[PDB]
Order: structure tokens, then sequence, then C-alpha cells
């Protein structure tokens, strides 16, 4: 469940 | 399971400089962004830092009061999150957490204290009871802790035999010196009929007092 | 930056009783929005993520909802172990700034102080110091007035109170009084009194003790 969210 | 466990924390003069870690384990650390997260004594939580995994190029965000000042890092060979921390202030005195991703796990934290007073191991006395004229079945004894630095204290009763009735007050400042007591209720069968001691430890002078309380 | 800013800044709430706690947005944070439930003396924890998801291992009766600029947090029929400080956050764009903190305390029944004094130690004496230490314990509500008595004639000096977190087993307060005096000052009167003022009573309790005695 992302891990490192880009936006 | 997951697993965050800080540690590096201490007393350090203002002006100097601190390196805490935290080590991660449970979970897969190189594809997890991770942030440091610092909350002051009686306060609430402020977001410090953050650094994103290596497929996102490590970038790095900070808070303002902290930039130019603080260094985010992560060896993730060894599974680490670092913060280092030049030219420290007063107001940096904190609890420092480490935080996954979004929040969903937190570490258990480190004290940092950012203070010019020096170490101090703390004065131990029991605290017995005076006068006369008991109105209560249940006795209430305790152990009072006079002029210490840094915190904190632990303090327990009877090698940790005396689970319940057991009160640990905060501390208070006045001259760059802490103080706190504890309270203690048993019943008169239990006093003076058994002994009832009081385990002081402070960490950072080393001292570990244990005081017995005698009938005066 | 985005500011948050959270309301109530404290709930005293009783047993099965329902509460919800708000945040507001200063802009427009769409769903990127957590809830903590810390208690004291221990870190924070993962309630709520992106406004509406419940996080693992968290009682039903925690219910997030919200989007945009408005958030709440609602508990139902609260439970004993739900007391705690709540904090809100939001992650859209560094930095990701918190509520200021809802307290959260359980409601519970009337109940009076038991108050125990004390003579400054033998010990202290032979290092020329004179604490005087007296223990207000398992009170509730919270707030209480202390006054301290040397040979009848009132003392408002060097006294520090410390009170404790709400306790876990039976929802009670504490609090210590603790009066420091020159250790000289001690050996020039006998009679020492402590006087507790709670809500539960009009007549405040007295404990004290006579030194030359
Ligand atoms: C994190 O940083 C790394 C390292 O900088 C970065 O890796 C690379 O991505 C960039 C694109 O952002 C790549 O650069 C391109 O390479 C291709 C193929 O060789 C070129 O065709 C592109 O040329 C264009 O731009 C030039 C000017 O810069 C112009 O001269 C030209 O006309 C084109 O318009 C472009 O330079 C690079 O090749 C990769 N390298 C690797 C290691 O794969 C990465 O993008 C960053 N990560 C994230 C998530 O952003």
């Amino acid at each position: 469940l992302n891990p490192d969210p880009s936006q | 399971e997951v697993q965050l466990v800080e540690s590096g924390g201490g007393l350090v003069q203002p002006k100097g400089s601190l390196k805490i870690s935290c080590a991660a384990s449970g979970f897969t650390f190189n594809i997890y962004a991770m942030n440091w997260v610092r909350q002051a004594p009686g306060k609430g939580l402020e977001w410090v830092a953050r650094i994103r995994s290596q497929s996102n190029n490590y970038t790095t965000y900070y808070a303002d009061s902290v930039k130019d000042r603080f260094t985010i890092s992560r060896d993730d060979s060894q599974s680490m999150l670092y913060l280092q921390m030049n030219n420290l202030k007063t107001e940096d005195t904190a609890m420092y957490y480490c935080v996954r991703q979004m929040g969903d796990y937190w570490g258990q934290g480190t004290t940092l204290t950012v203070s010019s007073a020096v170490k101090t191991p703390p004065s131990v006395y029991p605290l017995a009871p005076g006068g006369g004229a008991i109105s209560n079945s249940m006795v209430t004894l305790g152990c009072l802790v006079n002029g210490y630095f840094p915190e904190p204290v632990t303090v327990t009763w009877n090698a940790g035999s005396l689970g319940s009735g057991v009160h640990t007050f905060p501390a208070v400042l006045q001259s760059d010196l802490y103080t706190l007591s504890s309270s203690v209720t048993v019943p008169v069968s239990t006093w003076p009929s058994e002994a009832v001691t009081c385990n002081v430890a402070h960490p950072a002078s080393a001292t570990s007092v244990d005081k017995a309380i005698s009938p005066v | 930056y985005i500011q948050m800013t959270q309301s109530p800044a404290s709930l005293s709430v009783s047993v099965g009783e329902t509460v919800t706690i708000t945040c507001r947005a200063s802009e427009n944070i769409y769903s990127f929005l957590a809830w903590y439930q810390q208690k004291q003396g221990k870190s924070p924890q993962l309630l709520v993520y992106a406004a509406t998801n419940l996080a693992d291992g968290v009682p039903s009766r925690f219910s997030g909802s919200g989007s945009g600029t408005q958030f709440s947090l609602k508990i139902n029929s609260l439970q004993s172990e739900d007391f705690g400080t709540y904090y809100c956050q939001h992650f859209w764009g560094t930095p990701f700034t918190f509520g200021s903190g809802t307290k959260l305390e359980i409601k519970r029944s009337d109940a009076a102080p038991t108050v125990s004094i004390f003579p400054p130690s033998a010990a202290q004496l032979s290092s020329g110091g004179g604490s005087v230490v007296c223990f207000l314990n398992n009170f509730y509500p919270k707030d209480i007035n202390v006054k301290w008595k040397i040979d009848g004639a009132e003392r408002g000096n060097g006294v520090l109170n410390s009170w404790t977190s709400q306790d876990s087993a039976d929802s009670t307060y504490s609090m210590s009084s603790t009066l420091t005096s020159g250790g000289d000052e001690y050996e020039r009167h006998n009679s020492y009194t402590c006087e507790a003022t709670h809500k539960t009573s009009t007549s405040p309790i007295v404990k004290s003790f006579n030194r030359a005695a």
C-alpha cells in the first residue's frame, strides 16, 4: 500500500 | 512484527552535536519513505524531517526551525535511519521519534536534553509517617528524591514486588535540579512486620540507592 | 503552509458515551490525513489513515470521516482504554503539521483524597535540609487546593505541587505537595499541617505532625 508515495 | 528501535539520545551542551539512530526490522526498509518526529516534554508532536527511498533519489525534507542544522540520512545496507544534529538549541530538547512512511509505525523514542546544567546524582530519603492518630487500615509510605540532573529516574518498591498502590509523581525544576516523590500504600499487618524498601535508579550518574523505611 | 486547528482542547467523557473530535485544515488537503492516539508515557499509534480508513488492530468504534478541509474522528461507546491524547496530521506537502491535541479524560464518580503528612527525613537533617512532603491520593475530579500550616501560621513560600496523569485502573488522580524549607528553619517550629480542600467536601482534610513529639 505505497511505501514511498509521490503525490 | 515491524519494529523501529531508537538510540543515541542523552545530555548535550547547547551548541553541541549528537547523532541519534533508528534500527529497523520486520519490513523491507529500502522501499519505504522514513521520517523523524519530535515531542518536547508536555507539548505536542512536531514533524522534523523526512527521507524518500533509493528509487526516488533519497530526496529529503526538513522543518524550518531545524533546516541547515539537522541532516537526516539512511544506511539501507544495515536498515538504519539517522539524524545528525549540529548546533543544538534549548528548544530542541525533546523525545525524538522514528516514524515509518506516513505514520503507521512509530519507535519508542530516545530523549534529547539540551542544557548547560551538570549531571548530578540524587539524594534519596525515606518518608515515614509522623505525629500519629492513624485513620486508615492502609498506611502510605514514600521516598523523596532530591536534586538530580538529568531525567529520568526509576523508582520501584521491594525489587518490584509491590506492583500496585504505587504513585510515582512527575518531577519539577527549580535550580537546574529535579525533584520527585514516590508513594506506596501497605496494610498495617504488612508494616513494619515486613521490610518495605524503595529502589531508586539514576542511569546517568550510575547511581543505585535502596532505602528501607524505618519507624521514627 | 497548511495549519491544522484541532477542537476541543480537552474532553471529559463517561464510559459508553460517544464523542467526536474535529480537525480543520487551513487549505484543501484532500484526504491526506491521519488520526493518532497517544497515551501519556507512550508513543503515538495510528488510528485512521487517508481520513476515512480504520488502521489494523483498532476497534470498530473508531470512525474517520471527511475530505477537503473539515475532518472529524468519532468514537462510539468510548471504552475505558480510549483515554489519552488524540492528534491529527496532514501529509499534503512538507511540513506535515500536527493538530494541537485533544486531551481525553474518563468521567468517574467523585472521590475524596486520602491525605498523608511526612516529617523531614533523619537522613535529610544530617544534610542541613528540611523538606515536608504531603500526599493527596486517589481523588476525582482533577483540581484540588492545598494549603500549608506551620505552628498555626499559614505558609505560602517554597511549596511545589505535582499532579499525576489519570491512571488506567481506577481513573483517579493523585498529587504531591512539598514544602522545602531552610533545614535550620524547620527546627524553629514544631507544629506542621497539610490542608487539602476538594470538591467532595467544604471541610478541608487536615493532617499534621509535631516535630518535638
Ligand atoms: C533521480 O535522478 C536520476 C539521475 O539524475 C534520474 O535518472 C535518469 O532520469 C533522467 C530523466 O529525468 C534521464 O535523463 C534522460 O536520458 C534520456 C536517455 O538517455 C535522454 O534522452 C534525455 O535527454 C533529454 O534531456 C536533455 C537535457 O537534459 C536534452 O539534451 C535532450 O534533448 C532530451 O530532451 C534525458 O536527459 C537519465 O538517463 C536517467 N538515468 C538513469 C540512471 O536511468 C531519475 O530520473 C531521478 N528519479 C526520479 C524518480 O525522478
